[PDB]
């Protein structure tokens, strides 16, 4: 009967001379600490009890109370930043790489889950467990040649701690330990298991969220492909992190986002930007106007998958955010294109969703937009069709907004829209 | 990102 004890019992008990009583305390303590009704977290650190439960990790005669307290303490360690700093204060961090090696499957799953909670803590703590040399036991943990012979929950934890320890930034993972780590990672992201390539992508768009020197780690592995079949999965857990994955590759040089092209992404986006999900659509749009910026023959690619209807869709109708996100993709689009693909961007019937957004009170957003109608006046100018334009956007509504503008807070925008009467409306 | 084991 080790339920609902008090915390002065459990002093009591692990305050004694007695391994059996102690054990039964510290089972006691986890059960205590296990509950999801607000566990007493700060009264047990405030009664001591953190040195002990790792003081038992080391008890290797007894591995009952090795299991206990660390569970106990990856509990405690899932707590505030304080609490994990507590555990950590306590010395557990070498317990537990030291538990990794255990014989015992489930006391080697506790400490993995409580080192993952230790490095999810942040970037220092991070480096940390690292510096104690967690990655080479983790690693060897998963040095089986099928990952199928391993436990589902076992395997699933492992993926997790070692995503945990591909995040946080300011400072990022150390290099040595990404390149140590990314091997593994990419063997995990081809496993069957949803919540295991879940936590996979989780760590790749961890690893490609930085300069495109991080990007090019990842890149060179070959991961792309399979992060492109996982953009097409239908488990939305497993779609969200690949996408920011992509979305991640795609902020990095014309090569990387031409590997991005080349693995197939763009036949993806026809169902991201209609996805039924606000921030699918939103990342979507979001990676489009990544690929829009870039060099003209990938505008091309982004034309011949028949994606700049979607984009004139989604600016039509969506969450603002997306809206602002197809403002930017257009801005990029008429920035870096051609004449040509200006002029097929507004018979895609682009002015029309475009002028509705100026109505907006977002000023970024009247900026970008006026930016873009600046660029494809450009492209009239050099047709020598201003007039027509010009008169389009008089038919929706858009003079309007714009004359309106000449009259707003920003500089920027009263200048630009200012320019813009005067130069083609005059 | 952190976990409590519950179970």
């Amino acid at each position: 009967g080790t339920v609902n004890w008090s915390v002065e019992d459990i002093v009591k008990g692990i305050n004694s001379n007695n391994l059996e009583s102690q054990l039964q305390a510290t089972q006691a303590a986890r059960k205590l600490l296990s509950r999801e009704k607000q566990p007493p977290i700060d009264n047990i650190i405030r009664a001591g009890l953190i040195p002990k439960f790792v003081s038992f990790l080391g008890k290797t005669d007894c591995s009952p109370i090795q299991f206990e307290s660390a569970w106990a303490l990856t509990n405690i360690a899932s707590g505030t930043s304080e609490q994990t700093k507590a555990v950590v204060d306590g010395g557990a961090i070498p317990a537990f790489i030291s538990l990794l090696a255990s014989p015992h499957a489930h006391i080697s799953e506790q400490a993995v889950w409580a080192l993952g909670n230790i490095a999810g803590d942040g970037s220092a703590f991070r480096d940390l467990v690292i510096k104690h040399g967690a990655i080479d036991p983790l690693l060897a943990l998963l040095a089986v040649p099928d990952l199928s012979t391993l436990a589902c929950g076992y395997l699933r934890n492992l993926t997790w701690t070692l995503s945990n320890l591909c995040r946080n930034k300011n400072p990022a993972p150390p290099l040595d330990a990404v390149e140590q780590i990314l091997p593994t990672l990419v063997r995990l992201l081809h496993h069957n298991d949803p919540e295991v390539l879940a936590d996979s992508c989780w760590a790749i768009s961890y690893l490609t969220d930085g300069p495109n020197e991080r990007i090019e780690m990842v890149v060179k592995k070959g991961v792309v492909p399979q992060l492109v079949k996982l953009l097409g999965a239908t488990e939305l857990p497993i779609v969200t992190p690949a996408l920011r994955a992509i979305g991640n590759i795609v902020t990095g040089t014309d090569e990387q986002t031409q590997k991005v092209i080349d693995a197939g992404a763009l036949a993806v986006f026809p169902s991201l930007l209609t996805n039924p999900k606000t921030n699918i659509q939103k990342e979507a749009t979001w990676t489009m106007s990544n690929i829009t910026a870039g060099r003209q023959d990938q505008i091309q690619q982004v034309v011949n998958h028949g994606l700049v209807p979607f984009l004139v869709g989604v600016l039509s109708k969506a969450d603002f955010k997306t809206q602002k996100e197809a403002a930017w993709a257009i801005t990029n689009y008429t920035s870096g294109g051609t004449v040509e693909q200006i002029v097929y961007l507004v018979h895609c019937g682009i002015i029309e969703p475009l002028m509705n957004l100026l109505s907006a009170k977002d000023t970024k957003i009247i900026q970008v937009i006026l930016d873009a109608i600046s660029n494809i006046f450009q492209a009239a100018e050099k047709l020598g069709e201003t007039e027509k334009l010009s008169i389009m956007i008089e038919e929706c509504g858009g003079l309007d907004k714009i004359e309106a503008l000449q009259r707003h807070e920003n500089e920027s925008v009263y200048k630009a829209s200012l320019n813009l009467i005067e130069k083609y409306f005059s | 990102r952190k976990k409590t084991s519950d179970s």
